[PDB]
């Protein structure tokens, strides 16, 4: 069996150099050479018991272009399954006497694990507890970065937006603060710096990082410019006025970038992201989207397959 | 606006916008709807200049602008020349001075301002600070860069 | 390929007489001979942004008759995908990255057009766009009435009930003014009167058309019955009671029509069509309703099946 | 006549340190002389855009406490007087032609200034406007203090909780620096503290204010400690949970406070104040809550009588 | 005893050509000459099963302005004292025993007329019940037209906007009838003509009315120009949008008015008059608003005191 | 012709959008984006007219207008003349003529319609009836009068 067979994926910390650089193999391969029947005859229940659309789509999608059958809900208005008051330990104890695999997305920090605990010989992965993991969106992220810079080690990273309370960020900096030499510029207003916690995992791992103000102050040398979503409401409406220039993007912010530069968003963009970016090379958001299915499809593929034959 | 030979004519009796930056000519027009009258305009958009290299100039024959219609055009264009003219000749002539006040043209950057949806007219109360002008909103009672204020 | 392969069904006014005649052979074919898994490693997405039950179950059982899997979502209570408030733009252009076709069912006209301008390769088939288009109701009317009568030219139609809003009957309309021949009866509530612009595009084609206030003015000479359903909100309800016998129908007063004569209405009825008519050979709007399958396979078979089989 | 007859009570800016001894002058006479007819025969509205349950009652008593009747509505609205798109002008223009005076309270900051452009004749009493201005609130907060305090010049005054997003304690800072030699103590975690321009406007007037963390640091020379509620609606509840815990008050705080301190809060007081400090002699809250009758009686019978005989 | 005294409202067909006169007679005067204890001692209902913030402001103001106390309800109601099925025959038959008299707006037809039956001694004044009558609404439309024209009799009034569906219009229509020589000019897009019942009763009675496409075609003639709001939740989108932009009010149609022509509405106007009309003499409708006060107190007392010295 | 009482000037190669309705020359300026360009440019407005009183012109210079998009004048500026200036000489006196499609500068005046908060240009098919110019939405398919689509 592969390192990752009939293994949880709940957060990223929990996964190696080696498991990551595997479900990217895996990702690259399946991209490759597409395997239709791979789960056939499995069934995947997809429990969103907090809504999220493009994440539902997107693991479905990876599921059926696995073969595997899918049963499952989203915005579970009350509590779900036998609607009641029942604990999320007995819904996930009696979901798992029927299905093989569980991908679930929860409003609770913390719900991906005990869901671990309950399942049995049934394996979870976390499609988003509260505002702790998201592994499956870091993993597309990671594929995104290594397919268009050809590799995760030495690198300009640039995150902007809402680093203080966006769960993608943090993730994606701890995944990628396991590879080597990885240089880090934050951009963000100071209501939404960075945690401290992040900069001490680096400073600790001895890593550079440096905080901005603005995107053309380090434009010019950054390989990912990786930009999140701000929450207006985190905000006042004068206070996000105010600061709002500092973390969007404009097709003319970019006349100094590096040709190899490309410019992700785990959307929704909107708010940051214009229009008129889109159809210039470094827009690479929708592309990273793609992304999700090849690597949704290796994780679901490695935690379900004993022998991976690729 | 420096030269002369190829060019537009002066006029009798009118105000005439002169050392207007390039690209804020049409920009002035639009904002304070200096169109919208029957009286002649005679427009110069990115005329060859000794000073400035490259301006626009505005011409608007029989309308003259208050001292303080004059301050207004501080925030866009405020290296400008105001020239008043009768018979032919610069009557007056003045600069834009920044107003205390700005009314009308600017916007709320207060998305939860009550200006927005409303039949009302934006105002800001101005006052200078070491590296730019503070923008007070009458209603909202929030205050903004003019850099917040101006751009998109 | 075939005429209609990728392309995308946004509405009447695009498919000409002979995609419309294609799409009809295609259904027969499909409806005689099955064919199991002739998309079988599709995933279709059947995106109700506006929900509807019969139609969505109907396009979605059309995709699993031909081996296609799907994923989707209905009534989006809030945008959907990664609800918040991105553009629809934005939406098809992450899905379109997922899927092989979408079909989607929008409350605003023009979505499934604006769509087709941010899937790429992907097509979409439009389930309904507000009160604009709704080609694949028609290929279903259209390939009731050609079976039942033989033929498409040279037929005496009658359309009942809100002709002014209901959007099935102007396509149906313009759809059976490519075909010769064809006379039709209007009878309706002059508040609800068929457009000027609908017997415009008839006078120019040179068709014939009649205005008539009750259905036995013209029943016993009519081919096919075509009833609509009266929006109650339309109306004031004493207005609504006032004018309400105009346009609903009885097991008695079908006693001079045409043995041949069917009764069709898109569903649903209940206010114009009363049960006792449901046991005469008339009805036929549950067999109407049951050929929006092979309508709804052929239109997905000659879109995704470059080379169709038959 | 007065000089706040006829006047709109918008904003804590547009007040001088006059009319806010003249208002706190009058409350205490009112308080002492109750004049239950002098507003008998006028009508005042009591338009709450915003429920306000609270604010409201005290506002609607202060009112009958004079003698005037009340019309009006508190909503958590449905465009209350507007029908998907009637503008706050125009209900201001018809509400202004039934009554006397007009004390409202909306969600978006400048409703109330706005209102005084189109209720003529009509006093404008503002209830609270978004994040902007609730200049009765800081009436009846300076109130409470010169009432308990003797004064409102040369006091220690210690504000704690949420400085950043509470409109209270900003008019409460303003007002105060109208007065002199007061010294004011911020306890906030980074995240919440009081705002630069508020520091900016203190400095600027050679007032002393300082950062604590703790209130043990200033209650031994604390004359006011102004409580404000996290606004926690805000935060993420981890991040709500590590503040919260720091800056609640327990009675054993209070071992060395003054003998003429007193506790303040706007209320509610939930996790901010625990209730065995209700029974300490600096337990004021309550107490504040109702002289916020007569800070606003006093506020109504000002604008409403050219002169009153107290 | 005046001829009102203990009279229930429901109906204006009910109300006399004196009966108009007398109330108008009597709202001229307390609008002259305030009598705030006429009813003193009253207390009265204000029951609006069907929510109505402008109409039950006025109303209740016109109750404090005489004097009486008011109790009531304004729901958007869920069975307000009904309890999933209570009659409003019940809930009437409990009211009528608490209060000297019912204000009461419905969303049913024929809700008043109903309430009389159970209210014993206790008269009814029907503020509105569904698409029927709106008494109270006319009597103040036509006090505003007697004030402002000195008269009911021979003047020429336009209607605008929806007549078809407006009841304001249509019992503004039946009103004027009972006076002499008035001249009607209709309006409206042929979707929303005045309906063929009220030409038939203008015709039987030898008044003249005529249909016309703009305002600007009888404008130099028009003493009163009555703008009413448009049902648009009625039509399609794109239909409101075609008839909208012609019926619409602009300061410069007013260029050739006579100098005694005034504009009126019942409210909300918000698409059909643009704001720039507001500053010209013959904008009326926030003054007409205002005289719904007198108007409705003038209501009150007549049917509430049996005679008046004013 | 009226340019040379008091010179307005005559220019070399470009264009001369002469023959524009009083309070049409700021529209076009606007609605076309004219003005973003670098080229010395010189409008006048309300100047004289024999054959209507008064009357706009623009002048870009050395800018050349396609068949297009002179047609794409013809809703605003129908009776107007465009002239494809070379060397001093007015070398083509074009004429907006009715286009089958109009682009950009128009909004659908159906509210419902998917193309208004979407990335999107507007789009319209244009057709003569009863001469009033119905325009067809590329997107909504909904059908109007150009005073309807013109209104805002
Ligand atoms: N009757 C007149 C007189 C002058 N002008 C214009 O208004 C400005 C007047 O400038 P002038 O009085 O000649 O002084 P300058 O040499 O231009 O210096 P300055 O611009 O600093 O005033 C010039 O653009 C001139 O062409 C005009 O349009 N009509
Ligand atoms: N080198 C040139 C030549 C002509 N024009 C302008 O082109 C327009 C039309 O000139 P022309 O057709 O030659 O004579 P008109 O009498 O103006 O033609 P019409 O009767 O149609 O107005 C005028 O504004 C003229 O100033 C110009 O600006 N530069
Ligand atoms: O693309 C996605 C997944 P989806 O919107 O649920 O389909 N992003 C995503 C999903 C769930 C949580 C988050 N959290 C973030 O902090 C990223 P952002 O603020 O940019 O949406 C982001
Ligand atoms: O059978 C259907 C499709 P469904 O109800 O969505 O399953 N009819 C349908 C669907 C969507 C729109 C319309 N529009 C019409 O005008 C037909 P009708 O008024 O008879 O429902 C009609
Ligand atoms: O929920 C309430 C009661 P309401 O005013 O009757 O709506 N809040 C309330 C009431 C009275 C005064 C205040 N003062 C504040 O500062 C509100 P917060 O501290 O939440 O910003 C707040
Ligand atoms: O929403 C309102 C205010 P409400 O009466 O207080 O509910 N409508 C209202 C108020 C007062 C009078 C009228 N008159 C009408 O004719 C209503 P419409 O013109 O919408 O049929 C309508
Ligand atoms: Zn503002
Ligand atoms: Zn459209």
């Amino acid at each position: 069996a592969n390192p990752l067979y009939q293994k949880h994926i709940i957060s990223i910390n929990d996964l190696s150099r080696d498991d990551l650089n595997l479900v990217l193999a895996t990702a690259a391969k399946l991209k490759a050479n597409p395997q239709p029947e791979l789960l056939k005859h499995k069934v995947i229940a997809s429990c969103f018991f907090e809504a999220s659309t493009r994440t539902r789509l997107s693991f479905e999608t990876s599921m059926h272009r696995l073969g595997a059958s899918v049963v499952g809900f989203s915005d579970s208005a009350n509590t779900s399954l036998g609607k009641k008051g029942e604990t999320l330990a007995d819904t996930i104890s009696v979901i798992s006497t029927y299905v093989d695999a569980i991908v679930m997305r929860h409003p609770q920090e913390g719900a991906a694990r005990l869901a671990t605990e309950f399942s049995g010989n049934v394996p979870v992965l976390n499609a988003g507890d509260g505002s702790n993991q998201h592994p499956t969106q870091t993993l597309l992220d990671l594929f995104t970065i290594q397919e268009t810079q050809g590799r995760l080690d030495n690198l300009h990273v640039a995150m902007v937006g809402d680093l203080k309370y966006g769960r993608t960020v943090h993730s994606l900096t701890q995944a990628l603060a396991k590879f080597d030499g990885n240089r880090f510029y934050f951009i963000a207003p100071d209501a939404l710096a960075m945690p401290q916690y992040i900069l001490d995992m680096l400073d600790e791992k001895g890593i550079a990082w440096s905080l901005h103000s603005s995107i053309e102050e380090v434009m010019a040398e950054v390989d990912i410019l990786y930009m999140t979503r701000v929450q207006k409401e985190r905000l006042d409406p004068s206070e996000y006025a105010n600061v709002k220039a500092q973390f969007v993007l404009r097709a003319s912010d970019l006349h100094n970038a590096k040709a190899n530069m490309k410019v992700l968003h785990p959307l929704p963009r909107v708010d940051e992201i214009a229009t008129d970016v889109d159809k210039t090379p470094h827009a690479w958001y929708f592309q990273q989207a793609g992304n999700g299915i090849f690597a949704r499809q290796a994780l679901l593929a490695l935690v379900l397959n004993r022998d991976l034959v690729l | 606006t420096h030269d002369n030979k190829l060019q537009v004519e002066a006029i009798k009796r009118g105000t005439v916008i002169d050392h207007i930056p390039a690209q804020i000519g049409f920009k002035l027009l639009s904002l304070f709807k200096l169109t919208e009258t029957d009286q002649r305009i005679t427009i110069g958009l990115n005329l060859p200049s000794g000073e400035m290299g490259r301006k626009d100039l505005i011409k608007i024959e029989n309308t003259f602008l208050s001292e303080d219609q004059v301050d207004q055009l501080a925030l866009y264009a405020p290296q400008a020349t105001v020239n008043r003219i009768d018979n032919y000749e610069v009557v007056g002539k003045s600069r834009p001075s920044l107003p205390e006040r700005i009314d009308n043209v600017l916007v709320c950057p207060n998305s939860n301002c009550i200006s927005h949806a409303e039949p009302v007219s934006s105002s800001f109360a101005v006052r200078k600070r070491a590296n730019d002008i503070a923008l007070k909103c009458k209603y909202c009672e929030k205050e903004f860069s003019h850099n917040v204020v101006l751009a998109n």
